[PDB]
């Protein structure tokens, strides 16, 4: 495998997606890993199917349930299968459309369109049955940091970037874009999440280590919090009625946080980067991160 | 053909990466040193211990390899300039380590961008690195030549692109440069990669990079349109932009991917090949000047010195300028001995600063071809060129030429002349003393005699250059005052340079000066509209010459000569850069002074801001007589 | 193969004259500018209005022939030091006349002779020339090995020539020479034509031509022999003067007309290419320094710089010296583990400065050639190699070896070592500083552990070289001492240099070094019986070190180790030359100082005669901590 | 990085506003450290750092004298010189009351934790005498509950116009170096025929003790002042306030400038260029204070309203020795 394990995603069955990237030694590439026994990974030997991809993978997501999205340093956008009953991961297709590393992949809520955000500025609507694009925003002025479509509504997404704008979406409107910015010279945005239940609200992590709540419609920082010492690389909520949320960080510790953005679990159990979580469907409890010290760490939540 | 690069931010192998890149055709690859998403902790553990390796081996390429063909790239995290006290911190070690590992592999060039206004701490760092270490390393700073704020859709309902006149704002990114080149003290080593988008902006954005070191322009594959067939080509202002470029000699970078997938990725190279291959061939004066090009010199004084057997071979090997010298002195023949006195009137014809002899072999050919007689006189004072001189008249030219070896001041001449002929012209008309010479040459001239140049004025035009700034500057020598090179003209063919206002006359000398009280000393005031943003250097110098007539020659640019390579344009530079803003003047002041001994320019800028008066008592640079 | 010239006296046609000694196969022709036998009034008339031309024109040949191929002569009639003060005028006249010539056609290079003890008014007007114009000449002075009066046929009855032995006198020809060379205060463009007569002279008097800046031999016809079919040849102990001067890389000169009519004139000169062609072809290290001989380059500093990939490129591409330290290993290891325990003992072994890790490849087979066990540390300071060496690390050699990038000062290992192994030697042994590094390291070696390489010591001899003083000289720098240059040593291939003394040693090491008051500062006094008539310019440095037992590594020319290419001698050079005469001692005083920071070396002479003490407080050259 | 002649030490101790301002301190410390009924069974410890020829140690004296509390004084000082007065001074006077450490406190190995050290290490701009570099090698022999007289100091700057000043810093060309090294480095002058324009701001602060984990004296200050006159800024000036003790503080900065007080003139930072102000603009300029394992040094740069060179790069004309 590669060193760098950089997307860990469940499946509805309860299987574990890995996605992982070379980042140092003479070969930059990546892999792609599916585990039907999830705490067998990291380890090779003992998963269900495995791939490797011509260069490394910097976001990775679903489609559904046999369709993986992944993004690549290449600035190419890929689309495989999982084939032969679960032990083949083939290459549906691979399309190279923005002009530099493709950062953030995010499947809207119908699952046959996808958006991507690259480094080139662009942001990018993707039909995943005709393989084409459909549209191509150029709405920020520096490199895409996040993507993260509604849950719900697959003509409106959220989008932040290091020209310090968080932009709420709705193709439906001629200017699509719209900027919704919490007080004035906030800090770069970096980690977006919408609210599972609690729709036009979400969360965004700053570069600063801040986690902020947002109402859309009111449009004013009701809360935010000091979580991280570090950047915020990423923010995920529990499968729960009251959802708990996850908060990722550069400081190698993860935290969850209640809905008023306390500090409730933390876990340095990691000894570099956190780079994602996933919470498990059939255990609501256990929280499975994954990091550059290649560790797949499984913590329980009280 | 065009001296190619290829970008990358993904490299995989780079062993088979450099080997595709130069089966497409490329020079050279852009590449990170460091994965681009592979960002490193410093101050905070426990990333800060993260184990190695921290980037490939240097082993993987030659050192051949890594001198010639590899360009580097700082990685895209790093921000040093963060408001974030950490990332400042962080960044600050980052750029440092990516920094020295590109000197480690001995780089030809290493990539930083300029995004925004502030780059003050990443203009320390570099400035830094730059006088550490004892490398040899040159940096392209990347520069968008429209900002992306400034280029993107308007597609955000709240906040619209404000569709407003702004002048000086549109030029923004020019600023951006122009503050980071000037916290690293005009760092030799440090350049321009200029960016080109989709939208090009207004002719002034476009000039406000004239006179600018870009060693590179990088072209995007987004900005290529396509014809019938399916290749990638280039809008008509782009084509031009690429002209202009292709004439400042810059290596050009394709970056993106390929959106043209039926043809190969050489595809977007050859066109830029078939733009420079499928233009106006080079001419005589570009061909001989090709090399010249923005190549200072110290002006010649052939007055002070005797001039070396190449140096009048370059002022013979130009066939224009002898035969506007012949058509002078064929119609003065003509107009002053009538058709019935061809016989009986010899016309006596002294060539005052021969040579090697051009303008007297010019003035046989005037006599043979206008049907009178001459007398010649070919007086040098250059013992070496009497030499050639003398060898002459004895094999061909015979007893009609009598070779006068000594000055013309000086020379006691048995009679006086009908014509007298010279070109003791310089790159600023008198900056090599003609006035001086044929006022003591006066003296041997009939009462109604002609001077072939009976006229000649000195032009002047206020320039930008960096460029040309820096080479001055580096001019800077031991055993003398550290900034005399600044209070001396140089002539050189000046080539990356903007001019920012019209040329205008400065000083005129008029051939024979019977005037009682002759003065050759020059105090003359001149008012430069400019209306461009711009930041002046120093002052360009041309001249224009009446032979005779309406016979002239000129190497002032709107009516220059054609093809008449003998003289370059003199530049007169000034110690510090003078900032001026678009509607403003730029006020100067030139002096010809002079002793009995020496003769010196002053000059000084007095609008809109104030120089120091350049070259008092002509300290840095005097003219002997 | 060889360089050569043609000289002449008679030229009637100048371009039938170049295109015969083309066809010869000389490279280029010496030839006289003016007649020799014309001779030309300056001062009395009436000779003075003398009609000419003076000389040919310059239009016979064409620039680039001029520039290449024609060396000027002047004229024989010239005597600028006569006693008569009407011919040193006239002559100071002519002299100027004919050097000003030669620079107005561009000639790479001018003949003067030295015939006499006084040449003062010569180097006057020779200095004045050069001082005057913006050339870019060259000034070959003819000097005889022999004078010829000392040549003579003793057929002088009344005045013979005496057969005592005269050592200074047989060196008066040098003197003219190093009387001329001082007047003109050591300018670069002057240097030495050395012609050759038929008798060689003692072997010191061709050993006070080493070190001296000779461009040209000269071999008249005369003194070749005859062999049986009739060629053109030379004794043996001419051949072996040639061979001297073949490594010098001089050019040869041909002068006198051809006295074996029956052979070409080419014959001479394939004589000469038939000796080059059939000398020892180069080895190894004589290829890769060739380039580099008598070139200055400032000394390394591994410990305050980060070397780059290329240098140490260069240093492992040395197959002799990683031979060696594998062989002391091997040996140390049979030594410190007996068979029995070849098993059950697991040396540790640590490289303290592991580069891009060769000493580690070279441990590696060390333990596999000699059958024991090693665990393996390679401590490196520069990051840029540690990613190099964890590259290694990862692919290759495995958790056998443990990659520690720090100072092995400050490092805080976790057990202590057998045997630590560096290479930390600079071309002076101590000059970058080995010792203060080792003394730091010693720390984490066992009560009985070994150092690889356990001695090392440095060597100095007095050498005399007139080109490497004026390369010296001439490395002079704006914003400094103007006398730093030569406060400061250099590592260079000595190429033309004189040794004159045999090397003594100078500071030496040990490691470990258990002493308790441990202080590596020096104060070294050394004596040098000088043999011979010299001139001091200053001390080439050189070092031999123990590895372990009679595994050694030497840079000292006597003992040099065969074939190693790692280090170049050092030179430590002295503002003022020292004249040494035969018998006289040179002693010199060598200093190794250091504060908390710096290191630094000072130096003085002070017999014969006492210098200045070179670099105090280190003000030119430190080495840091 | 150099030792100080005699009469240098002799302008420094005939001050007495600044030393009466040092015995306050110590004297208010005393008594918030001991209690009255503790006043004969604790004996505080307190060493000075940087003792000179002993002005500071005859404040101590003073200071416990006057609270009526026992204390045991270290002398420390790296000068040798002025060790010899110290001695003299303790065997004449003082008595085994005082113990004269002649070494670096950065070196120092101190049979005992000090609860108060005490130091004068501070320059014109505050920092620019390596006081910080100093307290954090002596940090190790101070109580976990010690107190540092001064505990704080912040340097301050203000743009000055002065065509004299500037001329005088132009005239200080020398040969054997860069022609311009002159304009690249700080002097300690009493500035004079000057203008300020604009009121002086904080640049650096430094506390101590610094009991930071991740302890890093590097600085990056970038500074605005409004300018409300059309003038030509040729330097900077740069002052000092410093807190001793609570509300004991000394100060430099001529707004808050302790009355009479003469042991430091103002610091005067200067540029190459000349750059022209007109009323209502904005002088901004940034600061740095660099460092490695050697020299410390500051460079500086003006971004506003046009942008000058960045002055003084890796030291090259101005270091401060460790
Ligand atoms: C064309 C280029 C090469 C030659 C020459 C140049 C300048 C500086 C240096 S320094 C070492 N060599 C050079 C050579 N140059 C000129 O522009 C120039 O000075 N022309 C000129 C001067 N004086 C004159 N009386 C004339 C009259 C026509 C006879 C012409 C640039
Ligand atoms: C052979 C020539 C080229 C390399 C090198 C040199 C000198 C000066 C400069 S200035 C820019 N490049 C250079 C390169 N050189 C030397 O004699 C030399 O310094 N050897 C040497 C120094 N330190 C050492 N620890 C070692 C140990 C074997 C590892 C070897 C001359
Ligand atoms: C008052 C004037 C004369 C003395 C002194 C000065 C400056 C430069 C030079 S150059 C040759 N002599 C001098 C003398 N000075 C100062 O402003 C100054 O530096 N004060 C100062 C520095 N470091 C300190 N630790 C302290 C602490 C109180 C002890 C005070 C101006
Ligand atoms: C063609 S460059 C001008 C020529 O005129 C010559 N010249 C310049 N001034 C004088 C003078 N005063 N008398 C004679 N020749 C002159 C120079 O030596 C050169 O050959
Ligand atoms: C082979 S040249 C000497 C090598 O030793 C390294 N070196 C020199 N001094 C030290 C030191 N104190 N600690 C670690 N490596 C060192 C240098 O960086 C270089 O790689
Ligand atoms: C009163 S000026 C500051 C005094 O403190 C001394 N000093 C400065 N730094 C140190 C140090 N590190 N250790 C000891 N004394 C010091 C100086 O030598 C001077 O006497
Ligand atoms: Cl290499
Ligand atoms: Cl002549
Ligand atoms: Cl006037
Ligand atoms: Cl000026
Ligand atoms: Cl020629
Ligand atoms: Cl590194
Ligand atoms: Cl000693
Ligand atoms: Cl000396
Ligand atoms: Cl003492
Ligand atoms: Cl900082
Ligand atoms: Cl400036």
């Amino acid at each position: 495998m590669e060193r760098q394990l950089e997307a860990a995603r469940y499946r509805s069955d309860g299987a574990l997606l890995l996605g992982a990237s070379s980042l140092s030694g003479r070969c930059w590439a990546g892999s792609l890993w599916l585990f039907k026994d999830p705490c067998a990974a990291p380890n090779e030997g003992f998963c269900s199917a495995g791939v490797q991809t011509e260069a490394g993978v910097a976001d990775l997501t679903w489609v559904g349930e046999r369709g993986i999205l992944v993004a690549s340093d290449s600035g190419a956008v890929e689309l495989w299968e999982l084939d032969e009953n679960e032990t083949l991961i083939v290459s549906k297709f691979c399309k190279y459309e923005h002009d530099d590393i493709v950062s953030t992949v995010s499947v809207l809520s119908s699952g046959t369109q996808a958006v991507s955000g690259s480094k080139d500025i662009c942001i990018k609507v993707w039909d995943l049955a005709q393989q084409v694009v459909l549209s191509s925003y150029r709405a920020h002025a520096a490199q895409v940091t996040c993507v993260a479509a509604s849950p719900h509504k697959d003509s409106v997404f959220l989008s932040c970037s290091e020209d310090n704008r968080i932009l709420l979406w709705d193709t439906r409107c001629p200017k699509p874009a719209s900027q919704i910015g919490c007080s004035a010279p906030g800090y770069l945005p970096t980690s977006l999440a919408w609210h599972p239940q609690q729709s036009e609200v979400f969360v965004f992590g700053d570069e600063n280590g801040t986690v902020s709540l947002v109402d859309t419609k009111s449009t004013s920082c009701v809360l935010s919090s000091a979580v991280h010492s570090q950047c915020v690389t990423g923010l995920v909520f529990s499968p729960h009625s009251v959802p708990f949320l996850a908060s990722l960080s550069e400081d190698c510790s993860l935290a969850v946080l209640d809905s008023s953005l306390s500090e409730l679990f933390r876990s340095q159990a990691h000894r570099d980067f956190v780079r994602d979580a996933t919470w498990s469907p059939l255990n609501h409890s256990l929280l499975t991160t994954v990091g550059w010290d290649h560790q797949v760490v499984h913590h329980v939540v009280p | 053909r065009v001296s190619s690069g290829r970008d990358l931010n993904c490299v995989p192998e780079i062993a088979d990466t450099l080997g595709a890149v130069a089966k497409q055709g490329f020079d050279f690859l852009c590449m990170p040193v460091f994965h681009p998403r592979f960002k490193r902790e410093f101050i905070q553990e426990p990333a800060k211990n993260r184990p190695g390796p921290q980037t490939r081996s240097d082993l993987l390429l030659s050192g051949r390899d890594w001198n010639t063909l590899i360009v580097g790239k700082l990685s895209p995290w790093i921000r040093p300039d963060s408001k974030v006290e950490k990332i400042r911190r962080n960044s600050e070690a980052a750029m440092l380590q990516e920094l020295n590992f590109g000197a480690y592999l001995g780089l030809p060039a290493f990539l930083l961008p300029l995004n925004q206004e502030d780059n003050t701490n990443l203009a320390r760092v570099l400035t830094n690195h730059i006088h550490t270490g004892h490398h040899s390393s040159m940096f392209w700073m990347r520069v968008p030549l429209v900002a992306p704020e400034d280029l993107r859709d308007d597609i955000i309902e709240n906040a619209p692109t404000t569709h407003t006149e702004e002048y000086s704002g549109e030029e923004k990114t020019w600023m951006w440069w122009h503050n980071f080149r000037t916290l690293c003290d005009y760092s030799k080593r440090i350049a321009v990669a200029l960016e080109i988008g989709a939208d090009l902006p207004s002719n002034h954005v476009i000039d406000r990079w004239l006179g600018e070191p870009i060693k590179a322009a990088i072209l995007p594959t987004s900005i290529f349109l396509t014809n019938k067939k399916g290749f990638p080509v280039l809008s008509k202002m782009h084509q031009r932009l690429i002209f202009r470029l292709l004439k400042l000699e810059v290596q050009f970078i394709i970056t993106g991917t390929n959106h043209h997938s039926e043809k190969e990725f050489c595809s977007y190279l050859q066109y830029l090949e078939y733009l420079s291959q499928n233009r106006p061939p080079p001419n005589a004066y570009e061909l001989f000047a090709k090399g010249y090009e923005d190549y200072l010199q110290s002006p010649l004084q052939p007055l002070m010195d005797n001039l070396e057997s190449q140096t009048y071979e370059v002022f013979e090997k130009d066939p224009i300028k002898y035969s506007q010298y012949q058509q002078a002195i064929y119609k003065c023949l003509l107009d002053r001995v009538p058709e019935e006195e061809k016989d009986t009137n010899v016309q006596v014809l002294m060539v005052l600063g021969a040579g090697r002899g051009p303008l007297v072999n010019a003035s046989l050919r005037a006599a043979k071809q206008a049907d009178r007689r001459i007398k010649l006189y070919a007086v040098e004072k250059n013992p070496n060129a009497v030499v050639t001189l003398e060898n002459w008249q004895f094999e061909e030219w015979g007893s009609q030429v009598t070779v006068v070896s000594s000055d013309m001041r000086e020379w006691v001449a048995p009679e006086k002349a009908d014509i007298i002929v010279s070109e003791l012209l310089g790159s600023f008309a008198d900056n090599e003393l003609s006035p001086e010479c044929l006022d003591g040459a006066q003296h041997f001239l009939k009462d109604d005699g002609v001077s072939i140049p009976g006229e000649y004025t000195s032009f002047l035009a206020p320039i930008s250059s960096s460029k040309l700034y820096n080479e001055v500057r580096a001019c800077r020598e031991k055993d003398r005052d550290p900034e005399a090179q600044f209070e001396m003209p140089y002539v050189v063919r000046l080539h990356n340079f903007h001019q920012l206002s019209a040329p205008q006359p400065c000083f005129t000398f008029s051939h024979p000066n019977r005037d009682p009280m002759i003065d050759n000393n020059r105090y003359c005031t001149l008012e430069f509209p400019v209306e461009v943003n711009t930041v002046l250097h120093g002052f360009a110098g041309y001249f224009e010459t009446v032979l005779y007539q309406d016979i002239t020659l000129s190497i002032r640019p709107e009516t220059h000569s054609p093809g008449m390579f003998s003289w370059f344009p003199i530049l007169f530079p000034i110690k510090q850069p003078i900032t001026v803003r678009e509607g403003q003047t730029i006020c100067v002041r030139f002096w010809r002074c002079s002793n009995s001994k020496k003769v010196w320019y002053e000059w000084a800028v007095t609008a809109p801001v104030c120089s120091a008066i350049h070259n008092p008592t002509g300290r840095s640079y005097t003219i002997g007589l």
